[PDB]
Parts: C-alpha cells; sequence; structure tokens
RNA sequence: AGCACAGUCUUAACGAUGGAUGUCUUGGUUCCUACAGCGAUGAAGGCCGCAGCAAAAUGCGAUACGCAAUGAAAAUUGCAGUGACUGAAUCAUCAGAAUGCUGAAUGUAAACUACACCAAUUCCCUGGGAAUAGUGGUACUCCUACAGAAA
RNA sequence: UUGUGUUGAAGCGAAAUACGUGAGUUUUCGUGGAACAUCUCCCUAGUGCAGAUCUUGGUGGAAGUAGCAACUAUUCAAAUGAGAACUUUGAAGACUGAAGUGGAGAAGGGUUUCUUGUCAACUGUGAUUGAACAAGAGUUAGCCGCUCCUAAGGGAUAGCU
RNA sequence: ACGGACCAAGGAGUCUAGCAAAUGUGCAAGUGUAUAUGAUUCUUUAAACAUUUUACGCAUAAUUAAUG
RNA sequence: GAUGUUAGGAGGGCAAAUCCGCCGAAUUUAAGCAUAUAAUUAAGCGGAAGAAAAGAAAAUAACUAUGAUUCCUUUAGUAACGGCGAGUGAACAAGGACCAGCUCAAACGGUUAAUCCUUCGUUUGGUGCAAACCUUUCGACGGAAUUGUCGUUGAAUUAUUCCAUGAAUGCCUUUAAUUUGAGCAAAGUGAGCAGGAAUGCUUCCCCAUAGAGGGUGAAAGGCCCAUAGUUCUUUUUAAUUUAUUCAUUGGAAUUUUUCAUGUCGAGUCGUGUUCUUUGAGAUUGGAGCACUAAUACGUGUGAUACAUUUCACAUAAAGCUAAAUAUAUGUAGGAGACCGAUAGCAAACAAGUACCGUGAGGGAAAGAUGAAAUAGUACUCAGGAAUGAGCAAUUAAAUAGUACCUGAAAUCGUUAAGAUGGAACGGAUUAAGAGAGAAAACAAGUAAAGAGGGGAAU
C-alpha cells in the first residue's frame, strides 16, 4: 500500500475563478518553484494516486476444506496417467510407468550426486538435462525484487 | 478480476455508461434511506409494506438464553 | 539461504559490498592460490598482500604475471608492476585489476600471515 | 611522535612539563604557518595529536588517583558516582522490590511451588 | 435507494478508516505462542504447565446439560480430597473461594477427579533426596528410583481436559 | 568556369533544440519480528567552533573530521605528510578520559558576550614550591533531619 | 510451459509485393549496447487519452516586431587594449547651484570598503568598466556611544482565580 | 454557443463493508471448522496439512404485542 | 508556624505510535433545519510505561447454575435508543488465549514499640586485571513514633507432619536446550569460436547437507565474498552428581478439647433537582446544589414508577497485582504478485536543503561517460581568446568529451524532388513520376565437373 496521506501533505487552496487558471487547487507561497503548482489530485504531478492502495484489500481466500481435499486428491489422480503428466511438460519418456514407485531406501540416501543417479537410471535424463538447463534471468523489474531466475519444475 | 469489470469495456465512450444527459451525479437523490416518505415513498411502500411506525411492547433486556427452544418434528 | 538472520535482498547485500569499511574490503579482496601453493598451505584462499607474486588469468593480460605494487581497496583493484599502460598525455600508470581474476603464485613472510595459516589448521 | 604507553609511567610533574614543551613547538609551528613558512605545516596533525595523548594520560592518572581518594566512603562526589539513566538511579532496589512481610515469607516458606509428575 | 432491495444498514457514518485493522499475523502468533508454552513446560523441568480445573455444569436453561472446565474448585471438595487451598495451589490445583457446592453430584464428582489426580501424583522432594511425608494434604515425596523411573514415562494430560 | 527567381507549402535523408522512451537503482513504500525513555550526574533543540592546504554535508568539542583501550591489522594519499618488517597507517568495537556557549536553564539580566554576593582558586613534590581575576557555589517549590529565635 | 540475446536484447527513425476489417501483429534497414518474451493455460492490476480555462516539462507563430523616450549635452586629442560613443588622461562646452547626485549620521543592509588581478555569466547597447568574479587585506577609545538612571510601559514574585 | 497555440509524459466508476440476483464449484437436511490448538513444517512456510464418536452462524417452522 | 547558600534528596524540559485524565467544536447526514448525526471525534491542557488502564464482585444468573481483570470468536446490527425520521446500539450465557492472588483499615498483643529512619563503625564469604559490584549481622549515636510503628487473622489445648535455622567434614561431575561473538567450509579459471573483455556458444570434466544472494571487463554451483554444514566461545536453565554427624531456636498446616459471635471504610451511600453522558427507556454513569442514612436480621443489585413482603446473589464508600492485549513513534533486523526518478516519502543527490513570508508557516528542482579516467582528450595548424580543423590522438566505440547511456515529438537548419490565381489538409477513382521488391509473379528434373555436408552398409 502506498503511505497513508500520500500527495496530500501541503495546504489546499484553489484560489481559481477570475484567475484565467483551472480550478484545481495550486501550493501557496512564493519564492520556489512549487509555489503556484497543481496541488493533489490524480492528475496533478506529486497528487497522490485516484485510489490509493489500502492495506485491508482482500489479499486471502477462504477454500472449503472440502473442495481443498478434492482438488488434491484429482491433482494425485492426474499425476496418475501418463498422457497427463507428458503434456504437463516432463520428459517421461523413457519411464517404465507414471505411477512410478521406488523402494524405501531412496528415504535413505544422503548425497545430490547418488541422488542424480538414481533420477538418472530411472530414465530421467532428459528431465535433469531441462531442469538444468532451464536457469534463466527473467525479464523485467521482477529482477529488481529479490526475483532474479525462474526454473521450471521438476 | 479487475479486468472482467464492465467498466473497462466502456473505456473509450466519453460518459463511461452512465448516461449524457442525466450524468452521474454524487447523491442526487440523496444518503442512504433519506426520502422515505417523501420522495422514495413509492420504492419504500412497494418493497418495504410495512417500515414506517411501530408496534407491540418493549421487552427491556431479553436474555434470548431463556427462551431458547430448538423444535424437532 | 537456510538462516533468516542474514539477508538475501540484491539491494542491501549491494549496498553493503559498496559501502563496506576498509577492513571488510580486505577480505573481499581475496583471490586463489596456486594448485601446488593450494596443496603446501592446504588453503583455498587468501587475501592479497602488497609484495605477493601474482599470474592474472583474466582479461587482456591473461597471461603474464608480476609482483603486486600496491593495492586500491577503495576502488577495488590491485596493481602489479609490469602491467602498465600508457595515459593520453604520455606518462604511464598501473593498470587496475580486479584481484578475482588472478591467482596467487608466491606470497611474502609476515608473522600475522603464519598466525592465520595456522589457524586454518 | 609519543605513544601512550611509554608515558604511562612518567609521575605528574614529568607530564606536565612534556606537555609544556610539547604546546610551546605547537605554537612555535603555527607562528611559523602564518608567516610565509609553510615547510612545517605537516608536523602540526602529529604535534596536535601527541598533546591529546599526553593530556589523555594525565587525566586519566588523575581521575584514577582522585578515585582512590573517595574508595568507599558512601559519598562520592556526582561525577565520581554512578552515571546510569536517571530513571535507573531512581529505581527501587532489587533488595527493595524483593522485600516481603514476615507474613507473606512465612506463608512462601512453608508453602512453596512443588515440581512434580504424573503418571 | 433503488429496486427490491433491503433496506441499508451500513454503520460507517464515522471515521472507520482508523479503525479498521487486519490480522497478517495470525498465525505468527500462533506459533509464538506455542514456542512461548513449549520453552514454558521445558523450563519447569517435567512438570505440566497445566493446572487441574473441576467440571461444573453450564449455566442458564439453554447449557443446562453441558459441563465445562470451571474455574477452581472449591473449599468443601478440596476438604472432600483432604487438602488444604493454601498447600492445592502449590501441587496445580486451581481453587476459587466463590463457588459453592449445591448439590451432592458436583460435590463428588469434583471430589474423585481430585483424588485422581491426587494419585497420579508423584512428587519431587524440596532438597534432592530428603523425601519427606509432605503438609496439607500433599502427598509424600517419591523416592529417588521412582523418580528417575518415571520422569522418562509420557506424561498424561486427560486429565486435564 | 557556368546554371538555378525569391517566398510559402509537402516529402525524404542528415543534423540542431528538447529530454520522452527503454534499460538501469546504495532510494521509497507496506507488512512481519525484537526491543524501548532521555533529563539538574544538565536532556532534546539552538548557537559557536575544530583539519596543513577545508565552503557544504558528515564527524567531532579547546584532547575538537579525533585521544585512550580492545579486535583486525598494512596501508593511508590530490599534494604535503605519517606508517612494521605490530598499543604505530587504516578500519571495526568502544566500556576509560574529555565533552565550548546555551537551552527545563536554575545568581540577576539579555537585540548586553552587561552586573552581583560568598569561598580566593588551581597546580607540582612528599609540610614546602609555584601559577593564576582564573575556579566553584548562590533559582523556585517540596520532603526528611537539624538550628536557634516565637506563646 | 518453452524460448530469444556481444554472430547485438529492449527502445527508437524510416519503411514492407506482409497479414488482419480493426484495434494491432509480424518482419527489413539504420541506430542502439543489455537485457527480452511466452498466443500453452491461468492469475493479477495504479492497464489503453484529443480535449477537463486538465498537471508538469519543453517549444512555437506573433517577431528581428512592440520597444531600449523623465532627469537640457556633448566635442577634440591621447593612453590602454584583440576590440573603446558609455575605461583612464588632457583640452573645451555645460550641469548640480549650498532646499546640491556636497559633507556627516540613524533605521535597514552586511564586506558592497581597500589593493592587486580579472571578464564564463551579469552590468537589458558596447565594455578593457563595476556594487560582477578571484586572492589577499582593512575597523585600534578611560574622554565618541552602549553599558548606569528613570518614562510611556513590559516581565516576574506574594497572593487570588 | 463554450474548451482547444503545439508536443511529450501523467490523467478519472476503484477499494472495503454489507445485501441480493445471476452463473460456476463442493457438500447436502445439512453446511461453514470461527477463535484456538498439533505437528520431525519452519528459505519459501505470513502457506500448506490436521481437528478423541451437542461451540457459533445460516438453514431445517411458522405465527402473535404478548403469556405463548 | 516561620526562617535558614544548615545535611541529604525530589519535581521542572524533551519525546507520543500505543496508553491515562480533562476540555471540546463545526464541516457533514437528515436531500431544508432546530433535537438527533458528525462525536463522548478533531483542535486545546495535563500525566505515565515497555506496555498503560482494568482487576480479585455491594458480579451474573434464575440454571443441574457460573466465579477477578483483559483480549479474540460470537451473542448482534440483537435488546434497546431515535423529529421512532435520518440514524444510533450494548449486556448475559457459550467457545478460546492467558491464568494469581493479595494487604491496609477494623479485631487481638501493655511484666512493657515487640517498630522505622539517619550517621558512624565490625566481619560473612564471593565472582573483577582494575574500576567497581554481590552477600554479611554485631553494634553505638541521633532522631521519628503511643495524635499508633510492628506482629496475629480469634484465643488457648492435645496429636501428627512440615519449614527456616549453626558448626564440622567431604562434593562441585555429565548431558540437552537456549543465546552472543568467532573460525573452517566442495567442485575448472580445461580445450576451441567470437570477442576490448566471459560469466556467452559448442565440447570435455566434476561438487552439491553448498543451484540464496552479491562482486568479478557480458548470463558463473566449480574466480572471490558468502551459502549448506560443522567446531569453538558468550547468556541462562533444565535434568543429572553427594551428601554425612551433633545441637537448640523459632515458625507453619491440619487434626482433638473449650470460649464469643467480634470486626467489616460517613457529608459517604442514598434521595430530590439541574446539566451532561448512555442502548438504559417515570434516568446508565458522572457532576453541581439541597437534604442526609442504617450497622450485617444491615444495604446494594435482580433493566417500568409505587406500597406490603418472600427469594437469590454480593458485601460499596481504602489499596496493590504478572499474563494473554495495543503500538501512523524511535532504533535494529527480515521480507514483498509494491514504485522504478512527473513514479515511490516532500526529499535515490549537499532535503525539510535552496528559496519565499515580519510572523505563524510555505517549500522545491536536481540520478545514469566508460570495463577502466591508475584511459577525461597528448601533438600540430589557425585564432587575442573562446574555439575550430587535422596527415595527430585514448577507447571496442567520442555522433560515449563531462549538458557525457539510449536520445521520441513539438520546433528549427542543410540538401534534393515537387506544388504554388483570396487557405491548407482530406474522401473516392485513375494517371504520371520517384523509390524500393522476387516470398506465386516460368523452367522441376537430366548428364558432366568443383566445393562440401550427412545416413546406412563390414
Amino acid at each position: 500500500a502506498v503511505k497513508l496521506g500520500a500527495g496530500y501533505e501541503t495546504s489546499a487552496e484553489s484560489w481559481g475563478t477570475g484567475r484565467a487558471v483551472a480550478r484545481i487547487p495550486r501550493v501557496p507561497g512564493g519564492g520556489t518553484h512549487r509555489a503556484g503548482q497543481g496541488a493533489f489530485g490524480n492528475m496533478c504531478r506529486g497528487g497522490g494516486m485516484f485510489n490509493p492502495t489500502k492495506i485491508w484489500r482482500r489479499w486471502g481466500r477462504k477454500v472449503n476444506l472440502k473442495e481443498k481435499r478434492y482438488a488434491v486428491c484429482s491433482s494425485i489422480a492426474a499425476s496418475g496417467v501418463t498422457s497427463l503428466v507428458l503434456a504437463r511438460g516432463h520428459r517421461i519418456s523413457h519411464l517404465k510407468e507414471v505411477p512410478l514407485v521406488v523402494s524405501n531406501d531412496i528415504e535413505s540416501l544422503s548425497k545430490t550426486k547418488e541422488a542424480v543417479n538414481f533420477l538418472v537410471s530411472l530414465g530421467l535424463k532428459d528431465e535433469v538435462n531441462r531442469l538444468v538447463k532451464s536457469k534463466k534471468i527473467r525479464a523485467g523489474k521482477g529482477k529488481m525484487r529479490n526475483r532474479k531466475y525462474k526454473i521450471r519444475n521438476g | 478480476a479487475t479486468r472482467f469489470k464492465k467498466n473497462r469495456k466502456k473505456r473509450g465512450h466519453v460518459s463511461a455508461g452512465h448516461g449524457r444527459v442525466g450524468k452521474h451525479r454524487k447523491h442526487p437523490g440523496g444518503r442512504g434511506k433519506a426520502g422515505g416518505l417523501h420522495h422514495m415513498r413509492i420504492n419504500f411502500d412497494k418493497y418495504h409494506p410495512g417500515y414506517f411506525g411501530k408496534v407491540g411492547m418493549r421487552h427491556l433486556n431479553l436474555l434470548k438464553n431463556r427462551t431458547y427452544c430448538p423444535t424437532i418434528n | 539461504k537456510f538462516n533468516k538472520q542474514k539477508s538475501s535482498s540484491r539491494r542491501k547485500m549491494r549496498k553493503a559490498h559498496f559501502t563496506a569499511p576498509a577492513g571488510l574490503r580486505r577480505k573481499i579482496m581475496s583471490s586463489k592460490l596456486s594448485k601446488e601453493l593450494r596443496l603446501k598451505y592446504k588453503t583455498r584462499s587468501l587475501p592479497v598482500r602488497k609484495d605477493d607474486e601474482v599470474l592474472i588469468c583474466r582479461g587482456h593480460n591473461h597471461g603474464r604475471e608480476g609482483k603486486v605494487v600496491k593495492i586500491n581497496r577503495k576502488r577495488y583493484k590491485i596493481y602489479v608492476e609490469r602491467v602498465t599502460r600508457e595515459k593520453v598525455n604520455g606518462e604511464s600508470t598501473f593498470i587496475g585489476i580486479h584481484p578475482s581474476n588472478v591467482v596467487l603464485t608466491k606470497l611474502k613472510v609476515d608473522k600475522n600471515r603464519k598466525k592465520i595459516l595456522d589457524r586454518k589448521a | 611522535n609519543v605513544k601512550a604507553y611509554e608515558l604511562r609511567t612518567l609521575k605528574k610533574k614529568e607530564l606536565l612539563d612534556k606537555l609544556d614543551e610539547l604546546k610551546k613547538e605547537l605554537s612555535g609551528l603555527r607562528i611559523s604557518k602564518a608567516l610565509g613558512n609553510s615547510a612545517k605545516n605537516s608536523k602540526i596533525h602529529g604535534v596536535r595529536k601527541n598533546v591529546a595523548r599526553v593530556l589523555t594520560v594525565y587525566n586519566q592518572k588523575r581521575k584514577m588517583e582522585l578515585r582512590q581518594l573517595y574508595k568507599n566512603k558512601k559519598f562520592k562526589p556526582y561525577n565520581l558516582r554512578k552515571k546510569l539513566t536517571k530513571n535507573k538511579r531512581l529505581q527501587l532496589s532489587p533488595k527493595q522490590k524483593a522485600a516481603m512481610t514476615l507474613r507473606q515469607k512465612k506463608k512462601v516458606q512453608n508453602f512453596p511451588q512443588r515440581k512434580y509428575l504424573v503418571v | 435507494v433503488a429496486h427490491n432491495n433491503v433496506l441499508p444498514n451500513v454503520h460507517l457514518h464515522k471515521w472507520w478508516q482508523r479503525h479498521v485493522r487486519v490480522n497478517f499475523s495470525k498465525n505468527i502468533k500462533k506459533k509464538k505462542r506455542r514456542l512461548l508454552r513449549e520453552k514454558r513446560r521445558k523450563a519447569n523441568g517435567g512438570t505440566p504447565i497445566e493446572k487441574l480445573h473441576p467440571i461444573v455444569h453450564c449455566p442458564t436453561q439453554r447449557y443446562n446439560f453441558r459441563t465445562r472446565l470451571g474455574k477452581g474448585f472449591t473449599f468443601e471438595e478440596l476438604k472432600g480430597a483432604g487438602l488444604t487451598p493454601r498447600a492445592a495451589q502449590t501441587i496445580g490445583i486451581c481453587y476459587d473461594k466463590r463457588r459453592k457446592n449445591r448439590s451432592e453430584e458436583s460435590l463428588t464428582k469434583n471430589v474423585e477427579r481430585l483424588l485422581k489426580y491426587k494419585n497420579s501424583l508423584v512428587m519431587i522432594p524440596l532438597k534432592k533426596n530428603k523425601a519427606k511425608k509432605g503438609i496439607g494434604g500433599i502427598p509424600a515425596d517419591a523416592d529417588k528410583n521412582t523418580i528417575k523411573e518415571f520422569r522418562n514415562k509420557k506424561p498424561l494430560l486427560s486429565i486435564f481436559k
């Protein structure tokens, strides 16, 4: 949100009928460039925006618990079919089956090297390559807002 | 969903859909429930018949816990 | 990355880099060590001192080497004896080289350096 | 250029004498600077810092030897005594805050909070 | 007003932007409270941080049938458990001097709940292997072996609910 | 070596003026978190000063862009200059020392660097030996204790 | 999601046997020198300008125009200088006419004072001049004033509100 | 008849509360898990996940000033 | 009572976002307006803390009853108030966070103020280098106090059981957590291309509990800081380790046996009236004035004024008290579907600055060379100089030359082409010129020779 009183922190006066100028408020005084300039108003420079953004916007949303559970179940089911996983963007043409499951010793490996080796041996070498080479500095003002890179999801 | 708002589709139409003759003034009929019995009387009588006046006696402090009773048929 | 007490804000930490005091600048003016010298002092990098033999491996002068002659922490640059350059007026001046573009080949002896190298043990 | 540790062993007499002669040399340097002479203008900083150092040593000696004079005695001058925050000075002592009547003292002593567990 | 709408009722005729506030920190506060109470129960060395409360009947005809945790046991039920209020407040028993036992059922049930808590108690000596018989109805201090074998056992918090 | 009428208008290419656009950003904004009083032991605020060459800002207070101490620790530099081969050059920390005139401002005043009264005062050596017109104190209200006067 | 960039991105100028009906889209050349897009689908908003005597900034025709008009008045020769109607010197003609552009002060100003340089801008024409710019310097009290006294009056103390 | 000398940039139905209708979605005589709690979650995470077999709202019954 | 430059102390001012008292509008809404609303708000005055204030029932209920305060969900836009118009608007119960209770007065103690303070001394041990600090109980003196400090919470009496007490001897270990400051911290500066310069592109290697970010001559996990992780160090705080002999000094809880039903806040409560405040309505609280109580069998609430009376619940007129709670302030951290120099704070910069006003106050504009100025334009010619030009010169680049990134439009200049009888532009249709153009706007294949690229076949 913008600062609460931004653009309206000046003395208000619109002496403007008979002055041959627009009836917009003007800042008072003299001896400076700002004197007589158009005061607050969305059209004026330094005048404050039309509807100042407020922190009490409806940021979050309430989602029904049943709907959330339905969505999670459906996402699992969708992950369970090959065509949808392929169309999502993953390179799973060398996977044996889409709902692939691995022995519980995967929960015990502790080196990223052997994790990548396991991922490759499952046939996801193309997927790993896609993820690795997808790292890229993004376009726009986002990267000056601690949002530098843009990666794909593996 | 500000891109679905109807005002967006009147973007270059001068009057913003609010009329060229009548215009969009601010409170041209009064504020709130102002005109009841005077110039909004037809609205009040047509959509809220028994609005004005009062009937019945006063229950000073109610304490709805005293008379709360749910019913099963 | 995992501790929240330390910021990862680009603005914040690049302000820190560009307004770092001289003492902190000494640390961020470090550079690599050659292979044999790295194996001899079992450490990877070291801040540069004034009289260390260095080898630049990046930039237009990526081949030659020489002994550092002076260090400008204010400009984040180091200068080596034979990497001078001719100005337009007619006199010579050393070429500023960022320490990240050089590797240490031989470093001078001083009482403090061995105390920190033993600290590296 | 004199360091602050070697003159730490001097008595107040020669400490003040060193200060006096050092001030005299600084005055001579300033006279030369006011004149056309400008070769010596760079020693003014060093002499000024030497004056600051000897003054620091002398003042620290004087303050310490003054504190030794009001060792205990419970009635030190205001500058000698503590310089905490004003409200910290006016705060009740921890003993005063923890003071309790005999009635509640014996209540607490006889029925203190107990540690225990459950099955 | 126009068309068939409910008559407007908004109570926003005063300066309400000053009083608007939004709880951006609800879950942060939840985490902070959980951390604080966890640190409390870690600091008090195995003694539960909950205090025993009686169960009482909610007032009025609407909540006649429901019971809930009340504030503090009464003098009568503490006496029935053989426990003075002064000594009970030092072993995690809440006591209030305002409740009165208007019915034998409430008296007996709170007394038996107190006795269940009492026999589930295991006291830690005040002076590190100087176990004593207690006072004011407080149970006698347990010994070193039973404290050792009970400290590693899961502390039941069912009686608190 | 010669030839275009001039002006006005249109078009293109190249330039002037101008500072849009794009891209930048040690800045802002909002939220979350945590701590939270400073002052007669003289605050906040205001003046006045302080560097070798020095206006502003920043820093500092007659020890005046910094002293001492502690950690790091070789540079610092426009010139001049200062530094070890680490209480030294420079950072950081900052507990010691120092902290001008004011300001609640409080001896009386105030568009005054004006005027009081009381102690003369300060320093050096371990009872002397010096130097200073300099240094402290003196508001109003109130509390506790004390004093001698009162009915 | 899947792409473009030092073998040159965004932007910009001119364009195109280009597409669309149209907002537009896409390409070429030049310039530019560091980022850019996603139309696969969706999410979001401070999202689309010809006007509001709109706001800020910049720029026109008017126009080399209106105008540079009070205070009677200038001339000759020389010096300096790159350059002299308005800098200096000499000569002349005149003015102010002790109710003075003459001497002293107050209020107000604050270094404009002096000397030496000096001309980017200013000195509405010129300018080598200057109250401009730069570097230095300059204000000396027992007797002149303040300081003291009291006035119109102000503030404060004791009370009392 | 009024505004517009010219150009660039900025420039105006939005945000919140509350109600209704419409439509999509989930469940259905039930629906919403409020505040809060737990939990090997704690960069993201201020979100996600969960809720020992009569809390509360709305609905499930209306009508009357009212004892009902 | 005064008075004291007697001794020791305190108050004063700043700062306010949250907090506590007072005082107190109008704009506005009612489509006018006067009650009402705005609003018990803004402005004004005063006073505190890290929170403040409230708070331990003269409470609620009417039930099978609850049990200090505060806050959250809800009750509830409800009961109610209101030109019953506009509008306004609580409480109880319920679910949670947090959870804590107490002391004066009054009673009792006179074979004895058993209390308190000032000043001057004594030691009991300890962490500090020091400076200083924490514990310590024996006094003596001078006072205050019976116009009342301190002890008990009725007083004794048995029974058990607890708690403080001293001396001597020994014991001071381990671990988990929490919290500061420090270190250590993997892997390429490998070819080649194009470059001023790789962090780029191809290709060959790897590290990852580190592929967060920043820097580095262009986009870097492997160049540097740091990051993941880990090791020391600081704070406190749990569990764990050990205590043993002797002694008398006092206190406490409950339980036996008797007394006496004690005390319990006065110009206060309350009532009348006036004003205000409230949803509070024959008055919710407060205040002013008048009148002015009872003594626990009393008196106060039980939301309609009375009289007689049951019942229930509390025990006013004295005081303290942590937590859950709030924080447009200050400081310090961390973030973001935020703004990107006419935006975002007024201020990205020498910004509350320059400047304006007598004053209260008003209040700007202004970011960007380049990788490197430790590359900021050397030299020559012409000019008095500014400047210009070069066969001269830095750079990758000077049409990047300090107004320096890019460099639009308005407006203006140069060159070229065209038009030109009191507007100019334009629509529709062609024509003539001038620019550009081959992607349909012809030619697949075929044979030969030259340069290449691939695929399959052992």
